RNA sequence: AGGACCGAACCGACUAAUGUCGAAAAAUUAGCGGAUGACUUGUGGCUGGGGGUGAAAGGCCAAUCAAACCGGGAGAUAGCU
RNA sequence: ACACAGGUGGUCAGGUAGAGAAUACCAAGGCGCUUGAGAGAACUCGGGUGAAGGAACUAGGCAAAAUGGUGCCGUAACUUC
RNA sequence: AAUUCCUUGUCGGGUAAGUUCCGACCUGCACGAAUGGCGUAAUGAUGGCCAGGCUGUCUCCACCCGAGACUCAGUGAAAU
RNA sequence: CGAUGUCGGCUCAUCACAUCCUGGGGCUGAAGUAGGUCCCAAGGGUAUGGCUGUUCGCCAUUUAAAGUGGUACGCGAGCUGGGUUUAGAACGUCGUGAGACAGUUCGGUCCCUAUCUGCCGUGGGCGCUGGAGAACUGAGGGGGGCUGCUCCUAGUACGAGAGGACCGGAGUGGACGCAUCACUGGUGUUCGGGUUGUCAUGCCAAUGGCACUGCCCGGUAGCUAAAUGCGGAAGAGAUAAGUGCUGAAAGCAUCUAAGCACGAAACUUGCCCCGAGAUGAGUUCUCCCUGACCCUUUAAGGGUCCUGAAGGAACGUUGAAGACGACGACGUUGAUAGGCCGGGUGUGUAAGCGCAGCGAUGCGUUGAGCUAACCGGUACUAAUGAACCGUGAGGCUUAACCU
């Protein structure tokens, strides 16, 4: 089924009454309301948007308060496309709450990760230092050699060199979940999901059963 | 060894090994390995040959 | 974390005193072994009347780690000193009879059974 | 310029 | 790589820096308006305003604290007799940034400092 | 790690093309005094939003 | 958060015995032996304590027989059962880490005594 | 007492890192050897180029040495480029 | 060659701790070394600390790290005693 | 062996594993007695090996403090 | 030869397949377990130490396995310099001799601030044809793909015993990778305490400076990893080697010539990521702009006045975003930053005073005092009214619609 927009507030652990100790993140996962169910009419294919969150009206611009407003839902913070499966349909502006996570027990939470910034080989792709004494003259975390020699004539495309690391778009798979709660709008998980505290969680049912 | 740039690239060393016995030899001696691998056909002859003979001259006495 | 070149101590009284490992078990390019896992060590030091001897290149298992075990409620079990009981290379069965020291419960796994039946604690 | 150095030795290749 | 760290450098060791503070807060109580650069002056407040929220309890061991930093007696006697009972009820905040443009020798962006008074 | 043969008048102009100066073009007209300044810097004069503040 | 400390309060038990570091301490972690809810007792000296709540250690050294013996302890997980004090260390040091260097004779301590 | 020991000045230069269009045509920083001696040093002399001097390396002889530098024979010669 | 991290002989030589002209902090006295301001990436240089292990690195324990003072007890083969 | 090619000669010691090391044999390509032979305590910024310590040399890097790098202002080269 | 840095190691790889392992088969002198050999298959994987400068190799102990090779036997404008390739010295030897050796020993300067190509990131311009704010479609492109052991089937098949399976499943490790700080730890020169020497604030007390943070002991936030979570897949289409069914040529026989099935970690798809500069420049949704005058060379023309829209940009406070641009939040109708209050964590019984002690010091006040980056709050200071770019209903042709 859809995907739910939540906020990832920080982790903790929730001790089990038999003896492990879990480590969860807390989710706060709001009423995700639709703007714009999408189907094979006008697009060719079928589609839900949903936002969740909330704006101040003068800080919301005049195409996107129009946007909202045509479903009447209340303009919040973002708009995020979830695909449907031909089983279930919504209605423009049906509100869906954190209570399609009961009957599920596996998630695949998609949040933009945390930019480590320019980094180095090694931090970034796992290279090794060089031998850090031993004659070593000004190269002792340098990536090395990056080609052969006069037959390749360059580098290849896609060689694993220094630059941005993180505040990419990754995807943890298959997260057991733990504990949904109503009235609080939570939803944990277990193990480490992407970002740091006020990130932006995409969290759909697991695609790998 | 010495060579100079002929060592660090040509090979020009051979360790032939008679497997059945178990006796290498290596000969290292000259430039061309050719008068290296000659010799180390030699000398392996020469001691499959004493060392075949000391089997059969030890069941003597 | 028990991994190559390290020195342990012997727990039980099979006669090393000081044993060195040399080569950890269970995978290519393993880096330390851990709780409970054989490792093969070689003896640097024995007493004189025991079973084993300098040089003799056999299997131990560690059972006590400095690095520590961890319990799945998130404790740890650090020692003061790497240990190791040591074993048969064949049958593991290990040589020594009684074991100086405690052992931890991760060790109950269908072959150290022996262990911690010789074991005074945990 | 008056003084000139010598150049930088060459790589052995002997 | 800073992720929540909090404190400039500004181009200085730390033994140097606790010292550029200690004077130029000294200068501060004590001329009431100064003129330095704008990230000494966005650092300036985190080092004159505890100050003088110490200065305004006064007893024997906050004079000792607020010697311990300033290290200067006419510092810590122009607090606890002037300024402190000017913010007797200043929920935090005595201090303002003006920003003066830029210097003459290195474009450098400046800012009158200075504390929310001299109502003469 | 030197240049093989020289560049031209062209490709100069076009690594010159990104040395442009930027125009300031955010000159307030000041409450009071109906003076230029940045915004938010204080004037020549020295008032800043209306207000007097640098008495000297 | 709001949200982690109201979940996290709603479980931390209320009834936890306050002790120093230095004490000696003799706690009860529950064991399963195969089939068995067994209540072990394990008992030293309190080195250090870890506080952030919920997650809150606390770390007791135990010369055991034959060497020192260090298992640090989650306070609000549920193996552990008694946390009861048998002396109160008059040490002046919040992290008695010093101690793994001394045995014996020289790390014997001093009460509290008030 | 000592071509004795440890160690500053002082004399030197074993090691590494930096420097290699450097701060420097040989240096710096942390170590390092000698440190009453066959030591080291100021100032003045003396030896002149097939010559000097050399606890000897073909080392040093004015940033140059298996024969200095400057002027000359000289516009050497060049089956070479 | 430079307002150059180099070289240059003599004389004076205070306080506290110190065997000391070492070394640390000071007095007299003299300076802050003629670009600054900012950010706080990779990577380089000069440093700090490090879980567990301890030369497995490597050509090689190179480089680090460690040892280090005074008194007293005590000190092996070997020796030209 | 500063000498030894064949050769990582053979055997022993050290090591889990030792072309190096120490001891021995002598089959001395091609040691040898003032172009010195054999020893030799002390000495050596000398060569080879071993052990205890000690540790980021290493497994495997992590974080921090400074000086550059990057940005703004001022002067502003060089090799090719 | 007016110079193409030459061995091995390190870092980094990349392709071939004549496949070392994993996967599918044929034959077997295939009972089983294990093999031998041959065919298809390059998706991933493919030791750690001793010896030697070594490649190679010998050995030890692993492993599922320790593949063979091209890439200037890849890679020095990347590192090293142990051997080799100078100058010193000596040994053996040869030479009367200077000297000499694919003979051996000891010592022996490894420069470059990157213009273009390429590659990793990250921006500005313009296009996409009226402008703008977003949300996707997916052409294409990339990342990924490894495997052990234990258990059930079962001690069943198989075997005289000895031992010991196929196929299907389940749990748990190893190596690699992604993410994260909740745990355990590192760090934390911005926090607290101890303490040596000296200098200072007149002196005691008290702090402060300098000594590598003076030397140390703890440690908040962050980053981190040894730590904790997850991953490789299942499936589907088309196959290679191979196995068939029906079936003549060729009355028989035959997997093939007509026809129909099966068949691998390779291919396509499935998983994740970039992505409409996919100039072939796409789709949906929304908001925005409807003033008049006059010159011609009457042209998708130029030009004057009135307006400036949605929006953006700039400036400021900034950020778990960042070299810089960029990107995200906030700009008073406001919690973006600092300060302030309460907390929390940390450190550990402050100063001051009282008592006891000749005194060093101990007790009470006191789990005090101080507490960075953290948490819930609070307009106290700082985020200024505006000015600025962007306009004025969007070309021609054809077609089906209404009118």
């Amino acid at each position: 089924m859809i995907g739910l927009v939540g906020k990832k507030v920080g982790m903790t652990r929730i001790f089990t009454e038999d003896g492990v100790s879990i480590p969860v993140t807390v989710i706060e996962v709001e009423a995700n309301r639709v703007t714009q169910v999408k189907d094979l009419a006008n697009d060719g294919y079928r589609a839900i948007q949903v936002t969740t969150g909330a704006k101040k009206a003068n800080r919301v611009t005049k195409p996107e308060a129009g946007h909202f407003a045509k479903a009447g839902v209340e303009a919040g913070r973002g708009l995020w496309e979830f695909r449907l499966a031909e089983g279930e349909e919504f209605t423009v502006g049906q509100s869906i709450s954190v209570e399609l996570f009961a009957d599920v027990k596996k998630v695949d939470v998609t949040g933009t990760s945390k930019g480590k910034g320019f980094a180095g080989t090694v931090k970034r792709w796992n290279f090794r230092t060089q031998d850090a004494t031993h004659g070593n003259s000004l190269s002792h975390r340098v990536p090395g050699s990056i080609g052969q020699n006069q037959t390749p004539g360059k580098v290849f495309k896609g060689k694993k060199m220094a630059g941005q690391m993180g505040n990419e778009r990754v995807t943890v798979q298959s997260l057991d979940v733990v504990r949904v709660d109503a009235e609080r709008n939570l939803l944990l998980v277990k193990g480490a999901v992407p970002g740091a505290t006020g990130s932006d969680l995409i969290v759909k049912p697991a695609v790998k059963a | 060894g010495a060579g100079g740039q002929h060592v660090n690239t040509t090979d020009s060393a051979i360790r032939i090994t008679h497997l059945p016995t178990g006796i290498v030899v290596e000969c290292q001696d000259e430039r061309s390995q050719h008068k290296n691998k000659a010799k180390a056909l030699s000398v392996l002859g020469a001691r499959i040959h004493a060392a075949e003979m000391a089997k059969r001259q030890q069941a003597e006495a | 974390m028990i991994q190559e070149q390290t020195m342990l101590n012997v727990a039980d009284n099979s006669g090393a005193r000081r044993v060195m490992c040399i080569k950890v078990l269970g995978g290519s390019h393993r880096r330390y072994a851990g709780v409970g896992d054989i490792i093969k060590i070689t003896i640097k030091e024995a007493i004189p009347r025991g079973k084993v001897k300098k040089g003799d290149v056999l299997k131990a298992v560690v059972v006590r780690t400095k690095k520590g075990v961890r319990r799945p409620d998130g404790s740890v079990i650090r020692f003061d000193g790497n240990a190791c009981v040591l074993l048969n290379n064949n049958s593991e069965q290990p040589i020594g009879t009684r074991i100086f020291g405690p052992v931890t419960r991760e060790l109950r796994s269908e072959k150290f059974m022996k262990i911690i039946s010789l074991a005074p604690e945990v | 310029p008056v003084y000139i150095p010598r150049p930088r030795p060459p790589h052995p290749r002997l | 790589m800073r992720h929540r760290k909090s404190g400039r450098q500004l181009n200085r060791n730390s033994s140097h820096r606790q010292a550029m503070f200690r004077n130029m807060a000294g200068s501060l109580v004590r001329h009431e308006i100064i003129k330095t650069t704008l990230p000494k002056a966005k650092e300036l407040r985190r080092v004159v305003e505890p100050l003088i929220t110490l200065a305004k309890t006064d007893s024997v061991a906050n004079r000792r604290l607020a010697f311990a930093r300033t290290r200067d007696n006419e510092i810590v006697a122009k607090l606890f007799n002037e300024l402190g009972p000017r913010f007797a009820s200043r929920a935090g905040g005595y201090t303002r940034i003006l920003k003066c443009g830029f210097r003459a020798g290195d474009n450098a962006p400046m800012a009158y400092i200075e504390l929310v008074d001299r109502s003469e | 790690a030197v240049q093989q043969n020289k560049p031209t008048r062209s490709k100069r102009g076009m690594r010159r093309s990104h040395d442009a100066l930027t125009a300031v073009t955010s000159l307030s007209v000041d409450k009071t005094s109906g003076e230029k300044h940045l915004r938010h810097h204080i004037t020549a004069d020295g008032y800043y939003r209306g207000r007097k503040v640098i008495a000297k | 958060s709001n949200i982690i400390k109201q979940l996290e309060q709603e479980q931390m038990k209320q009834d936890v015995p306050s002790f120093r570091p230095g004490d000696t301490v003799e706690v009860k972690v529950w064991v399963v032996e195969g089939s068995k809810k067994r209540l072990q007792a394990f008992e030293g000296v309190v080195i250090a304590i870890r506080n952030r709540g919920l997650h809150s250690a606390f770390t007791v050294r135990k010369i055991s027989n034959g060497e020192g013996v260090e298992r640090v302890f989650q306070t609000h997980s549920p193996v552990v059962d008694s946390i009861s004090v048998k002396r109160r260390g008059a040490v002046r040091k919040a992290k008695l880490y010093y101690l793994r260097e001394r045995t014996g004779k020289a790390a014997r301590i001093k009460e509290r005594l008030n």
